[PDB]
C-alpha cells in the first residue's frame, strides 16, 4: 500500500539500494498502480536490468498484465531492452501474449527495430502470423516503421 | 474547448529533455489519449504508400521517435480548425495543421510538416483523444540565414546544406 | 489561466488578411488589452538604445505595423512561463518568449525574435492585459532550404540572401 | 438607436449609398457605440473621405471624444489619412486635443510617419512641446518609431 508506492517509484528511478531497503521492509513485489503497472512493468520500460532480475527472484509475476493487457515482455520488446527480454523469457514470460490491441512482443520489436530482440523472440516461438486489431503482422509493422532488415527475417518463418 | 487541449499538449512537450525516461512518454500519452486511442499518419504522396496505423501501446514509442531524430522541440500549429459535436464525442478537423520540430543545440534546422489533422475527443471531464489522423501534404526545412553567410564560398558545403535531413 | 489568453490572442491573429480594415486592429486590442494598457518593446542591445513605450490609442497601430513588413503570420511561443497572483492582477513572466512572423506569399523567410515577455492581466471575467513588456535578446531569420538549392551557383544572389531583411 | 447601429456599420464599411438611405430615414449622425465611437471616428479610421465630408455637413460633432478621449482627428492622424486630416481641421477639429494618454494628433502622426500630415498639423498650431503620460513629445515618438525626416522638422519649432 504505502510501501507499495515507494517501490513503484524506486523501480522507475532505477534506485537499486532503495528497492532492497523496501523489499526488506516487506514491500509487495506484485504491487500495482491505477494503470495496473507493477515494479516489473516500470523497471522493464526504463531498462533497469538488475531490478528486473531481483523482482523476478522474489516472486514478481513475470506475466502480470496492466488494464490494457500489457506485460513486461511487451514493454521490454517495445523499448529495445535486449538483456531484459532474455531474463523475462527465462523466467517464463509468455512470448505470444496479447494486449487489448492484439500486439505481441514481436509486433512491438518489429516496430522498435531491434534486430537481435526479434531473433530471440522468434527463437522462443513468437507467432510470425499474429494479427493486431488492424490486421497488421510484425512483418507489416517493420515495413510501416521502415525496418527493412527485420522484414527480410520475418519473410522467412 | 478542444483547442485548449492541443495548447495543453504543446505545453507538456516543452517539459521534454534528453534527461526524461521512457515512462514520461506513457504518462504523457495517458494525459492526452484514451486507453483504446488510434493514431494514423499518412506520409507525402511524392514518396511511395507509407501509412502508420498504431494503437495505444505504441503511441508513447511514436512520440519518443520524433526526438530520436535530433528534434529538441515539437509543437502543432492549428490554423482555422472546425469543432463539430456528436453523441459520444467532438471532432476537430484542421486542414491547415503544421507539425513544427526544431533540430540541434544550437538550432541548425526547423522542420514544418503541413497536412490535415483530424481528432475525435471523448466528451467527458478528461477530454482525451480517441482518434488521431494526420495526412501530410508537404514538408519544408528552414535553416538560419547565418549558416548561409558562413559557407557562402564553399560549393561542396552548400551542396550538402541543400539536401533535406528528413523525408517527411 | 493566463496561458489560455495568449493562445486566444495567437488564434485571433490567424483571422488577419490584407483584406482586413484598420478598425479590426481596434476590436482586437479591445478584446485582449485594457483601455489604459501600456506596451513597452526593448530592442536588441547590439543596436543603440531603441525602446517603444506607447499607451492604448497606439496599440492597434503597433500590431498593424508588424504586417506592414510583409509578415503574413504572427504568433508568440511562451516556453515555461511563471504565473504569479497579487491583489488586483496576475503576472506572467516568460524568459523564453519567441515572437514568430512568416514573410511572403509564398513564405521566403521566418523571423524569430527571442526575449523576456512580462504581462500583467486584470483578474476579472475579461482577463485583459494591463501591461506588456518584451525585452528582446536576439532575432534570427530562417529561409527555406529550397532557396539555397536554387541559387547554389550565384555568388551575388547568395551574398544578398545572407543579409537580414529586418533589424529586430 | 436601431438606425444608430446600421449607420456605424455603413460608416465603417465605407458604404456611401447606404449612409445616404439611413441619413434620409433619420439616422442620428452623432450616434455612438459602447466605445463612444461615432460614424466620424469610424469613417476617419478606415479612410472614407466622402463619408467624413457628408457627416460633417449634417452636424456630426467634429470634436466628439470616445471613452478614451480620442477624436476623429487623433484617428485620421494616427492612420495616415491626409485629405481627412485637412477636412477635419477646416470643420474646426481641435488640433491640440488630448486623449486619456496625453496623445495629440501630432504625437500620433509623429508615430505613423506621414510627412505632410505633420506639417499640416504644425501649420494649424500643433504643440511641438506636448508631453504624453510617459513624458514623450511628438519629436520623441518619431525617434522611437524611426521616422528621422519627421524629427528634423520637429527640431525646428
Amino acid at each position: 500500500s504505502d510501501l507499495g508506492k515507494k517501490l513503484l517509484e524506486a523501480a522507475r528511478a532505477g534506485q537499486d539500494d532503495e528497492v532492497r531497503i523496501l523489499m526488506a521492509n516487506g514491500a509487495d513485489v506484485n504491487a500495482h498502480d491505477k494503470r495496473g503497472h507493477t515494479p516489473l512493468h516500470l523497471a522493464a520500460t526504463n531498462g533497469h536490468l538488475e531490478i528486473v532480475e531481483v523482482l523476478l527472484k522474489t516472486g514478481a509475476d513475470v506475466n502480470a498484465y496492466d488494464r490494457t493487457g500489457v506485460t513486461p515482455l511487451h514493454l521490454a520488446a517495445m523499448w529495445g531492452h535486449l538483456e531484459i527480454v532474455e531474463v523475462l523469457l527465462k523466467a517464463g514470460a509468455d512470448v505470444n501474449a496479447l494486449d487489448m490491441v492484439g500486439y505481441t512482443p514481436l509486433h512491438l520489436a518489429a516496430w522498435d527495430g531491434h534486430l537481435e530482440i526479434v531473433e530471440v523472440l522468434l527463437k522462443h516461438g513468437a507467432d510470425v502470423n499474429a494479427q493486431d486489431k488492424f490486421g497488421k503482422t510484425p512483418f507489416d509493422l517493420a515495413i510501416d516503421n521502415g525496418n527493412e532488415d527485420i522484414a527480410e527475417v520475418l519473410q522467412k518463418a | 474547448q478542444t483547442d485548449y487541449r492541443i495548447f495543453e499538449l504543446n505545453k507538456r512537450l516543452q517539459n521534454w529533455t534528453e534527461e526524461c525516461d521512457n515512462l514520461w512518454w506513457d504518462a504523457f500519452t495517458t494525459e492526452f489519449f484514451e486507453d483504446d486511442a488510434m493514431l494514423t499518419i499518412t506520409f507525402c504522396l511524392e514518396d511511395g504508400p507509407k501509412r502508420y496505423t498504431i494503437g495505444r501501446t505504441l503511441i508513447p514509442r511514436y512520440f519518443r521517435s520524433i526526438f530520436e531524430g535530433g528534434a529538441t522541440e515539437l509543437y502543432y500549429v492549428l490554423k482555422h480548425p472546425k469543432e463539430s459535436f456528436h453523441n459520444n464525442f467532438v471532432s476537430l478537423d484542421c486542414d491547415q495543421c503544421t507539425m513544427v520540430t526544431q533540430h540541434g543545440k544550437p538550432m541548425f534546422t526547423q522542420v514544418c510538416v503541413e497536412g490535415r489533422l483530424y481528432l475525435e475527443f471523448m466528451f467527458d471531464d478528461m477530454m482525451r483523444i480517441k482518434t488521431w489522423h494526420f495526412s501530410i501534404r508537404q514538408h519544408r526545412e528552414l535553416i538560419p540565414r547565418s549558416i548561409l553567410a558562413m559557407h557562402a564560398q564553399d560549393p561542396q558545403m552548400l551542396d550538402q546544406l541543400s539536401k533535406n535531413i528528413t523525408r517527411c
